[PDB]
RNA sequence: CCGACUAGGGAUCGGGUGGUGUUUUUUUAAU
């Protein structure tokens, strides 16, 4: 969809639904590449798309287990990450056009967000009530655990300064965490 | 020798030669191998083209056949390198029939669970879980198990071990 | 703490590792 | 009690207590179709049928969107002309929730039943 | 503390009761023992409920107790 | 064998190493493919490490 | 080893014929 | 009420260490039955000493079907027989000493339990109708 | 078919002729015989369709000797046919060096020399007959099959007739000796 | 404060499994 936006007054228009991509099964997540017309949709299987072609460019699925969430990297923009409902976190690379490495955790990762200032760190937000700060180059250990929630963590996001995260959960509250500590700096 | 009264295919002639050579290497065994007679030797392709020999058994004899499956599969892969060698019987019902087809189609390596995940788009993922017995051999033949069961039944299921992959 | 006082070899698992059941492409 | 009723009771009060997963046992084809139509309308997430050899278990994951399941204990026949009346008398509001029926074409909600023009016996509701 | 219902950990699944697991199954086993009189392998249940004897040379191999049966002081076992 | 080393005339490029192995099953082949992809992708983000 | 002198078809048939014997 | 039963494995195969024959098990079964043990005793002896896990798995069918197809059928099912002999043991205790009101109460309970599954077995007609518990 | 047309009409490369021909002569050790039979058929096609064909025939001849000494030997007959269709179509110096290797190629080398005596200049043929006569005078069971093949290829006949009733007077070797003695009596 | 109802916590009674220390102890039985 396109939106008419009043932010510059340079000009003076056919707003909605410029095209309609179509899959055979349902979709569950989407995130757009930060260049080169590309996006990726997770669902019954994770596909890569571009806005010109009306069909998926490539299917990049580890196994026949579905995908619940998706985030592209913000710098090193060709590194994808995804959460599958087999309690799995999979990294993909788009140079090799392939998955890269996955880990299986105890419970299900609801969301990912990449660190916008460190480019290989990401934070996962999962169903045991805490968040995990992971290094892409070594997924054998989290490099932090953010613990203070009391029900399943639904979504996480980074500050654009990369210094703190926000973390909303299924207990009806959100929590802000300094990235080096591991407990909540604030609850709303 | 092991075919019924129709024309034996060259696969049946080759595996019958394997069995008369195993009867040439007899006397360590003592008449455990005589009535071991086929029905058909079907080939089933996979995604890589690497076919798999389904050996059919009329099942009064599949008990003693898979009693010594593991030795004559190794002799049969020594005779046909790189080709998967599986054994199989022949058929209300049909849920029990496909169950017994899967249980015989997998090696004696003991399915330990049958999941079916119902997605939100309306799809299903049927999954079988294989446990522990020589996992370094089982994970090679996972997708060929999947391919031959899809060829036999039509139902596309997914084989996994409760391990890493 | 009681179980560790008795039994012989109870490994000290880290909190940062206590939530990974496994990992493809093992690390050396 | 019934076998659909205690499954829907578990899936009701577990969500009231605010859990993100129910394990319900045993499991039948009618339970699979009931959870099928309610995830078709978006009340539950995925669910999984663990087959033990006895009767089956379901692990449903459910987010927040359900607020009452139920079964209508006499399975009276409804008509295509009275689907609208029965929804009016047992649903919360006009377009709020779905009455689920056992029909000739299987377990369906009331609006799919009257869409493809088939009546049947009532089974239960969801909103 | 909190546990996923499907995909549970092996460490907790081996701790809970044999009926309370995801799919149930026995924690009993079978082990073969050799009689000290005549060294003849007989296979015996673990929770063996009766005083089994080596049917060649009649020596008591196990004694029934409340749970597992205990083997009789000279016997050698191997779990299979 | 094919390298039995008969008397001295060795002007040809006959049999040696580098033949085709029996190919792995495609699950194991794509596993080793994505492990190689893992190592080169890790080497790509280790430049941001500085 | 445990017991039974009853409960089977052939066993109660033999004890009924034993009553017939005496 | 307590949960204490046996947990049948998910497998339906012979356990692959069971090197015995599927017929020698049946011969041992009919030998123990003809020397006079109830089918639960056959199953527990076969499980404990000649390590068949369960004979519906390892043989073809369950062992009361094996005994009925090999000619060793029971006069009366094992449940009814054991409850009958428990009731008559309590009845002889009551004729011996007649101030045991608690044992009279347990006799009422055991007799009710007799009538329940005797009614079930009668409508199935395992045992003939016009069967009374004397 | 597609790989053959690639080998024909594509202005080749820096070194892809010698490189893929190294792969040609090496891929007969691919451990499925249904795999190396297609390599044998590509050898057949490249000898149906020259100057460096003499060096390619030396490589294919050593490789076809090593494939005649195969494992299953249902394709050793195809290797013998490939050696025949490369030797009969060869050139003068190529077949002379092939005869030098034929006189070169212990007991496995004797079986290889028997196959070479079956394969192949009348002077080189008479030298091979003299070597086969010395072998029939030095007349295990691989040497016996080589002597049966030499007796099917055939003073030297006198020594072979002197050894035929000696060898007659392993039952497939007995049948082969009976066939050789029946041909000698005929 | 009731039920069709979620989790716990400490203590205790009966059974079971595992651990590996002290009281026990030994070629009379097991305990
Ligand atoms: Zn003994």
């Amino acid at each position: 969809w396109s939106i008419n936006v009043d932010d510059y007054s340079n000009k003076n228009n056919e707003e909605g639904l410029i095209r309609t991509f179509d899959g055979e099964s349902a979709f569950q997540g989407i995130d757009s590449h930060r260049e080169n017309s590309t996006f990726a949709t997770g669902g019954a299987k994770i596909h890569l798309w571009d806005v010109n072609r009306l069909k998926p460019v490539s299917d990049l699925s580890w196994g026949a287990d579905n995908i619940t969430s998706l985030k592209f990297n913000q710098n090193e923009t060709d590194i994808l990450a995804s959460t599958g409902s087999d309690n799995s976190i999979v990294l993909y690379d788009l140079r090799t056009n392939s998955p890269t490495q996955k880990i299986v955790q105890t419970m299900r990762t609801n969301a990912i967000c990449w660190n916008p200032m460190e480019a290989f760190n990401f934070v996962t937000a999962n169903e045991d009530h805490n968040a995990y700060y992971y290094d892409m180059r070594n997924l054998s250990r989290s490099l932090n655990v953010f613990k203070d929630h009391v029900s399943a963590v639904m979504d996480v996001d980074f500050s654009p300064t990369g210094d703190e995260i926000v973390t909303g959960s299924y207990d009806k509250s959100i929590r802000i965490y300094k990235t080096n500590h591991g407990h909540s700096r604030e609850i709303y | 020798a092991k075919i019924l009264s129709q024309a034996p295919t060259e696969l049946e002639l080759q595996v019958a030669q394997a069995f008369v050579e195993l009867e040439n290497s007899s006397p360590e065994l003592k008449a455990e191998l005589r009535p071991l007679q086929f029905k058909s030797i079907r080939e089933i392709d996979v995604a890589g083209g690497k076919k798999a020999l389904a050996i059919f058994v009329p099942v009064p004899s599949l008990a003693g056949f898979h009693k010594v499956q593991t030795k004559l599969t190794r002799e049969l892969e020594k005779k046909f390198q790189d080709r998967h060698v599986i054994f199989l019987a022949e058929r209300r019902t049909l849920t029990a029939v496909h169950d017994k087809i899967l249980e015989d189609l997998v090696f004696p390596t003991e399915i330990v669970g049958k999941r079916v995940r119902y997605l939100v788009g309306g799809n299903k993922i049927q999954k079988v879980l294989l446990d522990s017995k020589d996992v370094q051999q089982i994970d090679y033949k996972l997708e060929s198990f999947q391919a031959v069961y899809n060829k036999l039944t039509g139902k596309q299921i997914v084989f996994e071990i409760p391990s890493e992959t | 703490a009681n179980e560790r006082r008795t039994r012989k070899d109870m490994p000290y698992i880290s909190e940062r590792k206590k939530q990974i059941v496994g990992t493809v492409h093992k690390y050396e | 009690s019934s076998v659909l009723a205690d499954a829907l009771n578990a899936i009701n009060n577990a969500e009231k207590t605010g859990k993100r997963q129910v394990l319900l046992r045993p499991s039948s084809k009618v339970i699979i179709k009931f959870l099928q139509v309610m995830q078709k309308h978006g009340y539950i997430g995925e669910f999984e049928y663990i087959d033990d050899h006895r009767s089956g278990k379901i692990v449903v994951q459910l987010n927040g969107r359900l607020n009452k399941c139920g079964v209508i204990s006499p399975r009276f026949n409804v008509k295509i002309g009275d689907i609208e009346k029965w929804t009016a008398n047992l649903l919360p509001a006009r377009q709020f929730g779905y009455v689920i029926l056992t029909t000739s074409a299987g377990i369906m909600d009331h609006e799919e039943a009257r869409r493809k023009h088939v009546s049947g016996k009532i089974l239960g509701f969801v909103y | 503390l909190v546990q996923d219902l499907l995909h549970p950990t092996a460490a907790s699944e081996a701790r809970k009761h044999k009926l309370k697991t995801l799919v149930q199954g026995p924690r009993s086993y079978f082990l073969d023992v050799k009689c000290p009189g005549c060294l003849n392998i007989t296979t015996v249940f673990s929770h063996a409920q009766t005083a089994v004897t080596c049917e060649s040379c009649s020596t008591i191999l196990c004694t029934p107790t409340g749970g597992k049966a205990k083997l009789s002081e000279g016997t050698s076992f191997r779990r299979k | 064998i094919d390298d039995r080393q008969v008397i001295e005339n060795a002007n040809l490029l006959k049999g040696k190493s580098s033949t085709y192995e029996v190919p792995l099953p495609q699950r194991i082949q794509q596993r080793h493919d994505r492990k190689a992809a893992y190592e080169i992708s890790r080497q790509e983000v280790s430049k941001w490490n500085d | 080893k445990k017991a039974k002198k009853d409960f089977y078809r052939f066993q109660v048939r033999e004890r009924k014929k034993q009553e017939i014997n005496q | 009420k307590g949960i204490s039963s046996s947990a049948i494995p998910y497998s339906r195969n012979a356990p692959a260490w069971f090197k015995l024959s599927s017929e020698s098990v049946i011969e041992q079964i009919v030998k123990y039955a003809r020397k006079g043990l109830t089918p639960s005793q056959i199953g527990v002896l076969l499980r404990d000493a000649h390590g068949v896990t369960q004979a519906r798995v390892i043989t073809g069918n369950k062992i009361m079907r094996i005994l009925k197809s090999n000619g060793l059928a029971p006069e009366i099912p094992e449940d009814l027989y054991y409850l009958i002999k428990k009731a008559v043991s309590v009845r002889k205790h009551l004729e011996r000493n007649r101030k045991d009101k608690d044992a009279k109460f347990r006799l009422i309970l055991i007799e009710s339990r007799i009538h329940r599954l005797a009614r079930y077995y009668r409508t199935v007609a395992v045992l003939p109708p016009n069967w009374k518990y004397e | 078919s597609v790989y053959y047309q690639f080998l024909m009409e594509y202005d080749q490369s820096k070194g892809r002729l010698e490189k893929q021909f190294k792969f040609m002569v090496d891929n007969l050790q691919y451990p499925t015989e249904s795999g190396r039979q297609s390599v044998m058929e590509l050898i057949n096609l490249i000898i149906t369709k020259p100057a460096l064909l003499s060096k390619l025939s030396s490589s294919f001849f050593l490789a076809l000797v090593n494939v005649s000494f195969n494992d299953d030997a249902p394709r050793c007959r195809e290797m013998a046919s490939v050696l025949i269709s490369t030797m009969l179509p060869k050139l003068e110096n190529k077949d002379l060096e092939i005869v030098e290797k034929y006189i070169a190629a212990d007991n496995a080398s004797f079986l290889n020399l028997g196959l070479r005596t079956y394969k192949v200049s009348i002077g080189f043929e008479h030298t091979i007959e003299l070597d086969e006569l010395a072998i029939k005078r030095i007349r295990f069971s691989s040497y016996m099959e080589a002597t049966e093949s030499v007796y099917k290829h055939g003073w030297d006949g006198i020594i072979t007739c002197l050894l035929y009733p000696h060898s007659w007077v392993a039952n497939l070797v007995h049948q082969l000796i009976a066939n050789k003695d029946k041909l000698e009596i005929s």
